[PDB]
Parts: structure tokens; C-alpha cells; sequence
RNA sequence: UAGCGGCGAGCGAACGGGGAGCAGCCCAGAGCCUGAAUCAGUGUGUGUGUUAGUGGAAGCGUCUGGAAAGGCGCGCGAUACAGGGUGACAGCCCCGUACACAAAAAUGCACAUGCUGUGAGCUCGAUGAGUAGGGCGGGACACGUGGUAUCCUGUCUGAAUAUGGGGGGACCAUCCUCCAAGGCUAAAUACUCCUGACUGACCGAUAGUGAACCAGUACCGUGAGGGAAAGGCGAAAAGAACCCCGGCGAGGGGAGUGAAAAAGAACCUGAAACCGUGUACGUACAAGCAGUGGGAGCACAGACUGUGUGACUGCGUACCUUUUGUAUAAUGGGUCAGCGACUUAUAUUCUGUAGCAAGGUUAACCGAAUAGGGGAGCCGAAGGGAAACCGAGUCUUAACU
RNA sequence: GCUUGACUGCGAGCGUGACGGCGCGAGCAGGUGCGAAAGCAGGUCAUAGUGAUCCGGUGGUUCUGAAUGGAAGGGCCAUC
């Protein structure tokens, strides 16, 4: 039958122009106040997916 | 031309690996598992995204954003598709019978991609700044 | 497609049988031991090829050393003298020149006496 | 294109692209192969050692006997278990995109007009419905294994083909490459390769 | 997909579209006109099946052979060359097949018709109360209580009643849409203990059903229950009269049958393990994976080389598995024969290959059926953004060098 | 002594990690502090002083809002 969507990994990544996926950057969630704001800063726009981790999100995201 | 002449092109057909069939073969004993593990076992291996137990990426990184309905609902023309319309005028009712836009398609927007020759009306539908030029520059119209 | 495999199976067995005719027991008649028995001839058989080689050279040299002796001079020396005198007889040949021809192993020594001093 | 009549020795005219295009030996293949998958029919099974008739105990204990470890009766390496992979009725059918199809009828169309395997005559009834008067009529035409195609359905002449083994007689809508290739001569009559061309295109 | 979800593993719609099939009615009720349509049972007539059946074409000569259906000649039938038998492979020898016919009787399904019950149409009405909602506890909806609509109810309550009420995914207003608390209703859908016909890139006696055979038997178990093995003489029994050895045996040798009995019922073929008889060569001073390289002699077969044996001699510690590493005194195998393990379906990606190409392709289904229709859909030709939105750009930011 | 640069948006380019990430950063825009000015200031001589995701809480918002207008809920930003 078809195969599902791992949909945890559907919510965290949406794919690119070229076959790519962005995702919003870990540890700007709480705790923030003794975080640095240069480091807040710069978690805070989205990011490319790895290429190490790249085959995995695919494996999770047949579909996409 | 008989029914044994016939061959298929060079490449078609590729032979199917055959495990576990001896020495020679290649996929000898073992049949290209290596030696005894987990993924050696039959039914053997760890579901998508399984990194021996480290918080996989798609639980370490942040869900984010929602999905929107009237995304759902939208559509995008090209200029080749104010060609593929039959008559000189282009509502969601055309562009639908055309067969280009979905059924449930309540909104749609022309593009600048590809190009328009002919003279077309665009009635009730968002146009973009290119498009809206290339289209007049056919000679068309635009009309809310 | 039920592929029943008496006919194969057993003419497989047979071929390995028939090379493995000759030997002790179960290694002439029991297919198991039988073709175990086969791989180890054939391996042998590489083997003494190369040892072949080895085990012929030495005997030619064993018997160009006991007719050179007779003549006075000991192998190495005779070797070394042949090879001064630029002779390229080799020793296979040597060797039955020394056992069917003793003049012309005599004159051979010789010459290598003459060239070695 | 244009095809000399055998009866009337005028010229009829077809598509270059239905009767004098090349010979596209892969595609043939692949379309015949495809319809003898087809024809086949697949019905066969076995059973699994779930579905083989047996009790589901334990021959003997774990540890002890001595024997090797055993668990089911219906073993597959065991006389009289399941098959290990057992079969289930299976669809063969392979699909054919329909320009591919028509593509291969095209060339194998071509092929017959260029190796002069396709016969074409204005009109090929028999008078009455007799085994007979089709063979007479065959020799006549020269012909022994042949495919006789016709526009309109004729009955006088579909009965007397039933009996003829190398003779088959189709209506131009219900041909098919496998038996165009196998008939040594194909006989069109003019509306059946008329309708055909239109059938192609 | 949207959603649900220790937001894990997983679960997973609907709206809308294309098809198959399409049938609408009745009571909460009385006045009128009233056997009025429909439905059910029951007789009768007709048609068409079903349960026995009838007819059903056309070939001989010759060779091989135990036997012709085969070879080689010359003919004939075919709306019949499906299939099965007959001494080897038969269109024409037999049974059938195509095709054309057949029912005293019983009965299925159609109409036609008679009888019985059944009640149509109009006007006026009436419009399902411990119910809908609610509180508490559960359950069902893709929906796990969540912001949770909707449905069911164990418990405690409890309306309005068309000037009315339900729903539109918390909730309110507006708008739209429908009328709960009473019923009936064919088709398209599901299945095969069983009956008939036909088919198979399904098996062919360790296979296929457990069971080709007197099999759910023998046997095992107190019992529920478990559960085998086991097919083949020959074309035809022509199954061996008679004689002989032997215990009025078993078994065998003649005889006879037969094409063949080394086809004799312990019966087609008749492998291997395993066990013998005969012949050649070797072997009783010689130490080990038993072979291999060299190699004398001896025997045989042909006119020296083939074959068989192998004195003596160099080298040489099986195989698998598992291991850093095994001759290992680590595992597994007494041997042989048969069987015994990377499959299948559906999604997805990449590679090859074929078709068409800014296009490609159809799914259900329809179909004188692998044709042709069917483009509902799906993928692609546009991306950016969380989204509104913009668009060859877009997002970020007040703005970007 | 005077102050709030213990700024906001970004950031060429590097370092270091399998990755999640972590680090250094001149310069640009806005707006400030000290200095006469050149200048310096995006915390502290540097290297420890820390905890992903989920699920919620609080505030803001020119996003969304299941007939429509709202609202709930969701998103985004800050933060717990
Ligand atoms: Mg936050
Ligand atoms: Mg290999
Ligand atoms: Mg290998
Ligand atoms: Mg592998
Ligand atoms: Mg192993
Ligand atoms: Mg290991
Ligand atoms: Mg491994
Ligand atoms: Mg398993
Ligand atoms: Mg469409
Ligand atoms: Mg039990
Ligand atoms: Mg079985
Ligand atoms: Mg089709
Ligand atoms: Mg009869
Ligand atoms: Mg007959
Ligand atoms: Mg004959
Ligand atoms: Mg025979
Ligand atoms: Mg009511
Ligand atoms: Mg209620
Ligand atoms: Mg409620
Ligand atoms: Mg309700
Ligand atoms: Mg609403
Ligand atoms: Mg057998
Ligand atoms: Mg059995
Ligand atoms: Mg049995
Ligand atoms: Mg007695
Ligand atoms: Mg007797
Ligand atoms: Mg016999
Ligand atoms: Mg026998
Ligand atoms: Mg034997
Ligand atoms: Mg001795
Ligand atoms: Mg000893
Ligand atoms: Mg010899
Ligand atoms: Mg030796
Ligand atoms: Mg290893
Ligand atoms: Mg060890
Ligand atoms: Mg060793
Ligand atoms: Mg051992
Ligand atoms: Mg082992
Ligand atoms: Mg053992
Ligand atoms: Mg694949
Ligand atoms: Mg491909
Ligand atoms: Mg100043
Ligand atoms: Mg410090
Ligand atoms: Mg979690
Ligand atoms: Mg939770
Ligand atoms: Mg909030
Ligand atoms: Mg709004
Ligand atoms: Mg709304
Ligand atoms: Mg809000």
C-alpha cells in the first residue's frame, strides 16, 4: 500500500526550489534570556538541511 | 519479423540478482548481508529516521508554521494557458472548462511564464506586473 | 514452474565421482568425501607443477655434479667455467649429455677448465 | 504510400506513416511481449505453512530429545510443509501505453508491406457458408496459412474459415500484432485497410 | 492530503469529481366519491428453460513393425481439425463435436387471464415529550478532552412545538439549509457446503488436498484431539498346462504364453548408498588427511601409444562455520537418494531501455473486448514566505551596500 | 568623571563539529554614550557558570479565521 509520511518530520521540513529542505534552527525556544542576542539573532532565519542528514529526511519524507 | 526474431534493445533487460546461490555466483552464502547483525536478520533493520537512539532530526529540530486553506484554493496561470482557453476571455469558468485550474479553485493569478500572442481578456482574476505588461503588449485587456 | 532437480543434481555428482576415481573408500565412492577429495587434487596439482619444475632442475644439477666430479671438477666450478666460456647449454640438456655421452661431456669439462684458467 | 491490388491491379493509396515507417524492432517486442503476458491467465497456489492442514504444537520439546529444534509440523523444510514462497493467483497483465500500441501496429504493418506478407484485394466473400469453397478459394489466391482481414462482418465467410487452422478471419476493428506477425500472409480487403488507416492515423 | 497522536510508534478523513445502479412510498384521520392504480396468494392458457434423450459427414493401397493411427502414394468431409479412446502419433475405426430436433410427467422464469384479499384520487386537517437540550461517567465519529462541534446513553434532570425547532466543527449575531423524537422499500455489493460446463507459462505420487490407494482409515490419546504410510505386469491374463529337485513346502530349473518374463504378480524404467562372485595388478621390515609430482615393473588392447595397477621417491595436518587466529583436542555432518532458504503484492526513489515530449499518461467503468471510448485525476512546465500575499522573483528589515 | 553599546536589523569571510549545533568577525543601516578630535563601545583578559524537541503559560502582531462578520484556536516575534 502507499507509504506513510513520518508526519513529526513533514511538520519540521518543507523542500526547496532544487530538492533542498529548510528548517527553523534548535535552541531558540526557551531559556532565552542568557542567550546572546548576536546568537538569537542568527537561529532565527531558517536553514538548509546537512548534507549528512539530507538522505535520512528524504527516507522520512517520500512524498515531499 | 517472426515470433522468434523479435529481441528486446540492448539494456532492457537487466538480470535479476539471485541470492545465495553459491561461490561463483557472487551473492554466495551470505547473500550481501555481511555477517550476523541486525540488519543481516530477516525482517531485520530500524525504521526511517533511527539513529541508534539519538534524538533523530526530525524530533530535535522545532515544528514551525501552519498550513493555510486558502492555499488550497489558489491557483497559478501562465500566458501559455491564456492560449490553451478557447474564445478571447478568461474567467475561472473558462480557465476550468479549459481544463487548466482545479475544480475547487476559487482564486488564480496570471503569471509572467511563457508568453501570450494572441489578444486575451482577463476578467476577475489578480495578474501579476509582468504579465499585465505581456498581455497588454499582445493587445489584450484587464478588467476586474 | 516446479523445477524438480534429480536429473542435475545427479549428473553434477557423477562428473565428481568419475574424477575422484581411484581413491581409498569413501573417497572413491561417498560424493561428500569424494569431491573433498577432487578440490585437494587439484590444488596438489598446482602446487606440483611450480614443484615440478623445482624437483627437475635439482636433479639435473645432482647428476651434472656427480659426472663433472668424475671428470675432475666440482659443479659450481663447471658452471662457472661454462659460463666464462659462453656456453648456454642448459642443464636439462647437460644432465643427458652427462648420462648418454660421456665424451661429450668430457670435452664440455674441458672447455671449462680451459676457460676458468 | 500506395499498395498494388492483387484483383484489379490499381493502386491504392495510404499514410506514409501508417504503412511506410520504420521498423521499430524494440517497441514490437515489447507490445507482443506485453500481450501474451496478457493472454495468460494465472490462477495457481500453494500453501503456506499457515494454510497447510496440520495442528500447531510442538513436535518435541525445545531441549533434550537431542533432535534438532523443531516448532511446527508445517514446517517448509520439512516432507509434507508448506511451501516456503507459495503461490497466490497473480495478474500478468502488463500495461501498454496507447501510442506505443499503436506505434507497433504501425511498424509491424510496414514491415508486411515491405517483406510482401500483406495481400491486398477489393473483396474476399465466399458464395456459401462451405469449408470447401474457402480452401478452392484459398488455392486459387495461392495462399495456406493466412490472416483474412475484412471491413464488414460476413458470416458465409467466418464459418468457412472455422474449420481451416492455418485460416483465420478477422473484422478490421479486432486485429492484434501477435497475430499479424504469426500469419504467414495477411489479406486485406480495400475497406479493411481503409478502416484501419482511419484506426491509426 | 487536512487532521489526530507519550505530536512518539502509528492512525487517517471529509468537501468535491468520475462511474455501477438509480424507486419511491405509507401510518400518526376523517368527510366525499369509493372494488378505481399497486401488491400478494390461487386456478387456467401461451412462451422459454431445467430434470431422460434422437440424428450427426467423409479412406483406402503400400513399407517398417508384435500391432499402424507412423513413412510413402493417391483420394474424400469440414457451420464438425473441441476432446477422448482404439496393439506407436487417426479430420474420414469408435465415442463425440459443429448443426438440426425431442418431454407422458414434475417443475423455474416470463407474460396473458380468472378468483380472492388489497385498497387509488379530491378537500379539509394533523405533523412522533420523558423527547431535543443540560449536568456527571463512558463509548463512536480519522478526531487520544483538547478551544471540540456532531452521534449513542448508565445516571440525575428537562424545553419549544412552524409566530416553532435542528445543523452549518468552541461560542455569538446575520444569512443559508433542513424538519428529529413512527415505519416500509428492488437494483448495483458480499460469499460458495453444493450442481453443470469450460480454462490454466498450476502439481504430477517426499509434489498436488491430510487422503490418486476402502483416509480422517490404521495407529496414538481417558478425553478434547492428533494422524500416517501405501499409485504403474501386459495391447490383451494370453497370470505360466505338463515335467523335475524339494516337506503333496518355500524357492528354483525346464516347458508354454507373449513383441519382451534380467515384463512372473517381491511385476514399466530400475540411479546411489550398501553387500557379493570373477579377473588383472599391488600388498605380510612398514609409520600419519591416504593425494599430488616423478616413477620402475606387470597385465591387457591394438601398431610405440591407449588402459589398468603403482614398488620406490619429493611435497603434503579434511570440509563448513565462527573468529585476531583453527590440523586443531572449538561447531556441524554415519552415508546415499529426494525435498529444503532473498519471495509476492502495492507504494516510492535511482539506473537502463522504448514511446511521445512542454507536455506525458489515464483509473474505475463502458466495450461486436489485450481494440476503441473514458483525461475524473496524477506528474511536469515557478518560485519565495509561517501565512496573507507577491511573482522571475520573493522573504528578511524602517531600508538593505 | 560622565554614562547604558550588557543597543535593534544584518553581515563579506573564516574556524570547529558526523549532525543538532557552537565560535570569531571587519563592514552596512538605524539610533545612542564617552572623547576637543582621531577614535572606542553589539558586556566582563580569554577559556567553565549548562539542557534539544514536545507540551503548555504571559505579552505584542499590517498573518490565518471551516457559510458571512467577529471570536476561539493556530502562526510569527519576544519571553517563561
Ligand atoms: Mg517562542
Ligand atoms: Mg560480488
Ligand atoms: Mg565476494
Ligand atoms: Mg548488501
Ligand atoms: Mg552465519
Ligand atoms: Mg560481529
Ligand atoms: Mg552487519
Ligand atoms: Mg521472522
Ligand atoms: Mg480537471
Ligand atoms: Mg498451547
Ligand atoms: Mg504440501
Ligand atoms: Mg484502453
Ligand atoms: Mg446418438
Ligand atoms: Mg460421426
Ligand atoms: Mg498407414
Ligand atoms: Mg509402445
Ligand atoms: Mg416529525
Ligand atoms: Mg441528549
Ligand atoms: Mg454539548
Ligand atoms: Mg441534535
Ligand atoms: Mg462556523
Ligand atoms: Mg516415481
Ligand atoms: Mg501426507
Ligand atoms: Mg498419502
Ligand atoms: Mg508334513
Ligand atoms: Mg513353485
Ligand atoms: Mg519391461
Ligand atoms: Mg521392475
Ligand atoms: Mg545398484
Ligand atoms: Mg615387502
Ligand atoms: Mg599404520
Ligand atoms: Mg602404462
Ligand atoms: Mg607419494
Ligand atoms: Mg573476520
Ligand atoms: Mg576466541
Ligand atoms: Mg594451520
Ligand atoms: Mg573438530
Ligand atoms: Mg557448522
Ligand atoms: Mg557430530
Ligand atoms: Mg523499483
Ligand atoms: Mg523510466
Ligand atoms: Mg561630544
Ligand atoms: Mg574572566
Ligand atoms: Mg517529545
Ligand atoms: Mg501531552
Ligand atoms: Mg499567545
Ligand atoms: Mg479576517
Ligand atoms: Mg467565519
Ligand atoms: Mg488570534
Amino acid at each position: 500500500p502507499k507509504i506513510k509520511t513520518v508526519r513529526g518530520a513533514a511538520k519540521r521540513f518543507k523542500k526547496t526550489g532544487k530538492g533542498g529542505f529548510k528548517h527553523k534552527h534548535a535552541n531558540l525556544r526557551h531559556i532565552l534570556t542568557k542567550k546572546a542576542t548576536k546568537r538569537k539573532r542568527h537561529l532565527r532565519p531558517k536553514a538548509m538541511v546537512s548534507k549528512g542528514d539530507l538522505g535520512l529526511v528524504i527516507a522520512c519524507l517520500p512524498y515531499a | 519479423m517472426r515470433l522468434n526474431t523479435l529481441s528486446p534493445a540492448e539494456g532492457s533487460k537487466k538480470a535479476g540478482k539471485r541470492l545465495g546461490r553459491g561461490i561463483g555466483s557472487g551473492l554466495g552464502k551470505t547473500g550481501g548481508r555481511g555477517h550476523k547483525g541486525q540488519k543481516s536478520r530477516s525482517g531485520g533493520g530500524v525504521r526511517r529516521g533511527f539513529e541508534g537512539g539519538q534524538m533523530p532530526l526530525y524530533r530535535r529540530l522545532p515544528k514551525f508554521g501552519f498550513t493555510s486553506r486558502k492555499a488550497a484554493i489558489t491557483a497559478e496561470v501562465r500566458l501559455s494557458d491564456l492560449a490553451k482557453v478557447e474564445g478571447g476571455v478568461v474567467d475561472l469558468n473558462t480557465l476550468k472548462a479549459a481544463n487548466i485550474i482545479g475544480i475547487q479553485i476559487e482564486f488564480a493569478k496570471v503569471i509572467l511564464a511563457g508568453e501570450v500572442t494572441t489578444p486575451v481578456t482577463v476578467r476577475g482574476l489578480r495578474v501579476t506586473k509582468g504579465a499585465r505588461a505581456a498581455i497588454e503588449a499582445a493587445g489584450g485587456k484587464i478588467e476586474e | 514452474a516446479r523445477v524438480k532437480r534429480g536429473v542435475i543434481a545427479r549428473a553434477r555428482h557423477k562428473k565428481i565421482l568419475k574424477q575422484a576415481k581411484g581413491y581409498y573408500g569413501a573417497r572413491s565412492r561417498v560424493y561428500r568425501v569424494a569431491f573433498q577429495a577432487v578440490i585437494k587434487a587439484g590444488q596438489y596439482a598446482y602446487r606440483d607443477r611450480r614443484q615440478r619444475k623445482r624437483q627437475f632442475r635439482q636433479l639435473w644439477i645432482a647428476r651434472i655434479n656427480a659426472a663433472a666430479r668424475q671428470n675432475g671438477i666440482s659443479y659450481s666450478k663447471f658452471i662457472n667455467g661454462l659460463k666464462k666460456a659462453s656456453v648456454e647449454i642448459d642443464r636439462k640438456i647437460l644432465a643427458d649429455i652427462a648420462v648418454f655421452d660421456k665424451v661429450a661431456f668430457t670435452a664440455l669439462v674441458e672447455k671449462a677448465k680451459a676457460a676458468l684458467a | 504510400m500506395e499498395l498494388v491490388l492483387k484483383d484489379a491491379q490499381s493502386a491504392l493509396t495510404v499514410s506514409e506513416t501508417t504503412f511506410g515507417r520504420d521498423f521499430n524492432e524494440a517497441l514490437v517486442h515489447q507490445v507482443v511481449v506485453a500481450y501474451a503476458a496478457g493472454a495468460r491467465q494465472g490462477t495457481r497456489a500453494q500453501k503456506t505453512r499457515a494454510e497447510v492442514t496440520g495442528s500447531g504444537k510442538k513436535p518435541w520439546r525445545q531441549k533434550g530429545t537431542g533432535r534438532a529444534r523443531s516448532g511446527s509440523i508445517k514446517s517448509p523444510i520439512w516432507r509434507s510443509g508448506g511451501v516456503t514462497f507459495a503461490a497466490r493467483p497473480q495478474d500478468h497483465s502488463q500495461k501498454v501505453n496507447k501510442k506505443m500500441y499503436r506505434g507497433a501496429l504501425k511498424s509491424i504493418l510496414s514491415e508486411l508491406v515491405r517483406q510482401d506478407r500483406l495481400i491486398v484485394v477489393e473483396k474476399f466473400s465466399v458464395e456459401a457458408p462451405k469449408t470447401k469453397l474457402l480452401a478452392q478459394k484459398l488455392k486459387d489466391m495461392a495462399l495456406e496459412d493466412v490472416l483474412i482481414i475484412t471491413g464488414e462482418l460476413d458470416e458465409n465467410l467466418f464459418l468457412a474459415a472455422r474449420n481451416l487452422h492455418k485460416v483465420d478471419v478477422r473484422d478490421a476493428t479486432g486485429i492484434d500484432p501477435v497475430s499479424l506477425i504469426a500469419f504467414d500472409k495477411v489479406v486485406m480487403t480495400a475497406d479493411a485497410v481503409k478502416q484501419v488507416e482511419e484506426m491509426l492515423a
